């Protein structure tokens, strides 16, 4: 459980890794067994560096994704709707 | 004086630079230690600018000539803060803390909360003018090492009255206080929600009655 | 003739007038009512004060066969000074629900009388437009630059009002409508901003199809609508602009005037609510007391 924990972590407190240092925080002895993380959590580690940011979009874009999505997003002309109708009512 | 007890020195100021204008001495303690007092409060309230006409808006105070410690030691520190010498400044500090402070009987509740206050007045307008500074020259103007400087500002950054950060890598002092139309909105909600909280409670008494 | 022009603008009289004229000719089925224009010109912006009717007939099997009594027109013209000695030929009236091609011919006859070019105002008798229920055209000669000759053609200038204020206040007397098309609270206007927004689809319709018209259809390839058409787009803006970015900078700005005012109305209102509890609790001891 401990090994995905701070591997959420890295996605807001890194960008940039070495291997060397990705190997120690999720608490790994051998080289083989982070790359073998990397692959399943879905890391692009490419060239032993790997790019956060791009993993931080795609939880971003899955949290919009889910069908919520008007009222989401929150809609600049919607607002104004509101505070009329309410006048209005 | 009961303004200058408690920790309202901003309506003491509006009171005492009257009492220079115009004096009544019978009952009441002697115009040197009056001019003491207004010079007290004169630091704590006011920035350059307004301290400077104050004290020449009061021609009195400058006649009056330092003729006691403790005008004295109040009166070296006014003249430094405006003037914007950093130099002087951070031994005068101590001067007054020693000669009017503890001798006083309404600033010796104010021994440590007036030391506390004035460094972050200090601090705070040279911050306001620069964008960036370097520590050690920062800590060569007041006349104090790298290191001892920090401590000092590191209690007034996270109160956040001082509205800065320091980098200890660059060396640099970053100064990262909006100004703008963002300063304006930052207060204005404060108030705002001031006034949800007051028609809250009012409103659900007067309807429940 | 002037050959400058800018804007009509029309008296309320005009079109009504040509509407009564319509129906006591009982014209209808391609006989149109064609009568007079009366007003000022030899201004860019055409004054129209009147309309008359002239003793027309028009055949429904050739437009371009016509009846015009052209001795009435100089008589009527005489009693047009009788009633007011500033009021001359600027042009002719069509009641139709829109342009002929028999209309430029016509508009030949009421040169001869005229001191600027001849106006053609389609006064509508079942009512369209969102706007006014007026179309404006002035016939201009000029060459095309389109590699087409010279044509004499309607070109459209803008349709406004100019009422007297006496008369004016006559409209708002016979009118009981509250109007809902014109400003007035916030939810009146509420409806005015959604029905400008309606207007503009309907407006943004017809061009498109007008284009898919020209290339398959092979209607003119006319320059001078699509070079009105390119400006569109060079003043239309562009996302990522820091003037567009201003703008929400500008909405925060009145979005929270509006939201102060909102907890002002609601301080307000609760003055009320304790005035009428004091109200209560008075005429409690006065019920108990009887």
């Amino acid at each position: 459980a401990i090994r995905d924990e701070i591997a959420k972590n890295t996605e807001l407190s890194y960008d940039f890794l070495p291997l060397s240092n990705i190997k120690a925080l999720l608490f790994f002895n051998n080289e083989k067994e982070t790359e073998k993380f990397a692959l399943e959590r879905n890391w692009p580690i490419v060239n032993s560096k790997v790019y956060f940011n791009n993993q931080s979009k795609e939880k971003a874009d899955y949290e919009d994704e889910m069908m919520h999505e008007e009222d989401q997003k929150t809609n600049i002309i919607e607002k104004a709707m509101d505070y009329a109708i309410s006048i209005e009512n | 004086i009961h303004c200058l007890a408690v920790r309202n020195f901003k309506e003491a100021a509006k009171l005492l630079v009257d009492s220079l204008a115009t004096f009544t001495s019978i009952e009441l303690t002697s115009y040197e230690s009056i001019a003491t007092y207004a010079s007290v409060t004169g630091l704590f309230t006011l920035e350059r600018t307004d301290l400077k006409s104050k004290v020449i808006d009061s021609p009195e105070l400058l006649s009056l000539i330092s003729t006691t410690a403790a005008l004295q030691s109040i009166s070296s520190l006014t003249i430094s803060l405006y003037a914007s010498d950093y130099a002087s400044y951070f031994p005068y500090l101590l001067e007054t803390y020693a000669n009017v402070l503890i001798p006083c009987k309404y600033l010796n509740r104010h021994a440590d909360f007036f030391v506390r206050e004035m460094r972050r007045k200090v601090y705070a307008q040279l911050l306001e003018s620069y964008k960036t500074l370097s520590l050690k020259s920062m800590a060569s103007a007041f006349g104090v090492s790298v290191a001892f400087l920090d401590n000092d500002l590191g209690k007034f950054i996270p109160n956040k009255q001082l509205n800065c950060v320091i980098d200890r890598v660059n060396g640099i002092v970053e100064t990262n206080r909006p100004d703008n139309k963002n300063a304006q909105y930052h207060l204005l909600v404060k108030q705002g929600d001031g006034l949800l909280t007051k028609l809250q409670k009012y409103g659900a008494a007067v309807r429940l009655t | 003739m002037s050959l400058q022009h800018e804007k009509v603008t029309i008296a309320p009289l005009v079109l009504l007038s040509a509407l009564d004229h319509y129906e006591r000719t009982q014209t209808k089925e391609n006989k149109r009512c064609v009568g007079v224009i009366l007003g000022d010109a030899n201004s860019s912006t055409i004054r129209v004060t009147n309309s008359f009717a002239l003793p027309f007939e028009e055949d429904e099997k050739n437009s371009d066969v016509w009846f015009l009594d052209h001795n009435y027109i100089e008589n009527m013209n005489e009693m047009c000074k009788k009633i007011n000695a500033k009021e001359k030929l600027i042009g002719w009236y069509h009641s139709g629900p829109k342009l002929r091609a028999s209309d430029l011919k016509i508009n030949e006859l009421f040169k001869k009388y005229t001191q600027n070019n001849p106006l053609l105002l389609i006064v509508d008798v079942k009512q369209q437009g969102v706007g006014l229920p007026t179309d404006a055209y002035v016939a201009i000669e000029q060459v095309k630059d389109d590699g087409t000759s010279t044509e004499k053609t309607f070109l459209h200038l803008p349709c406004t009002i100019e009422a007297e204020e006496a008369e004016e206040i006559g409209v708002e007397h016979l009118l009981r409508d509250v109007r809902d098309q014109a400003a007035g609270g916030l939810s009146i206007r509420l409806t005015n901003q959604l029905k400008s927004l309606k207007g503009l689809q309907s407006k943004l319709k017809d061009v498109v199809e007008y284009l898919d018209k020209v290339i398959n259809k092979e209607l003119p390839i006319n320059h001078t609508i699509l070079g009105k058409l390119q400006d569109v787009f060079n003043l239309l803006p562009n996302l990522g602009t820091p003037d567009d970015d201003e703008i929400d900078v500008e909405n925060h700005d009145r979005i929270n005037i509006s939201n102060n005012l909102q907890k002002a109305l609601t301080v307000k209102t609760n003055d009320e609510l304790m005035v009428i509890y004091i109200s209560n609790l008075v005429r409690s001891i006065i019920a108990f007391d009887d």
